[PDB]
């Protein structure tokens, strides 16, 4: 503990995630909307805005 | 050299609480957002501690 | 026999293919979807992507 900074013990967590190329079971909090046929919407399905 | 990795599949995350209660000096992303973290869906998430 | 105009329309075709194409690719930057980046990233960031 006498030692200054820069020589104190560090937690380090790395969080690493893949993007898009498999699907996803990690989600963020958002609501679920329900689905809308034959008209022109900006839809969000898992991450994938179009 | 024996660091914890952590599997992380099959929840919902709120990434907000990890904000409301921190002690972490560093909170460095590089290739996402953090802000953007509780829009998007993701996989293959692990955790590394050491 | 009709071998040169059908070269026209097959170049025609293959320059708007190849064009296409280009949409495809990442150029130097993280995802070659424009909305994945807004998506993911930051202002600062995702400018320069």
């Amino acid at each position: 503990p006498t030692y200054g900074v820069g020589h104190q013990p560090y937690r380090v967590v790395v969080l690493s995630f893949e993007l898009l190329h498999a699907p996803a079971t990690v989600c963020g909090p958002k609501k679920s909307t329900n689905l809308v046929k034959n008209k022109c919407v900006n839809f969000n399905f898992n991450g994938l805005t179009g | 050299y024996a660091w914890n990795r952590k599997r992380i599949s099959n929840c919902v995350a709120d990434y907000s609480v990890i904000y409301n209660f921190a002690p972490f000096f560093a909170f460095k992303c590089y290739g996402v957002s953090p802000t953007k973290l509780n829009d998007l869906c993701f996989t293959n998430v692990y955790a590394d501690s050491f | 026999a009709l071998g040169k105009l059908q070269d026209v329309v097959n170049h025609n075709a293959q320059a708007l293919n190849t064009l296409v194409k280009q949409l495809s690719s990442k150029f130097g930057a993280i995802s070659s979807v424009l909305n994945d980046i807004l998506s993911r990233l930051d202002p600062p960031e995702a400018e320069v992507q």
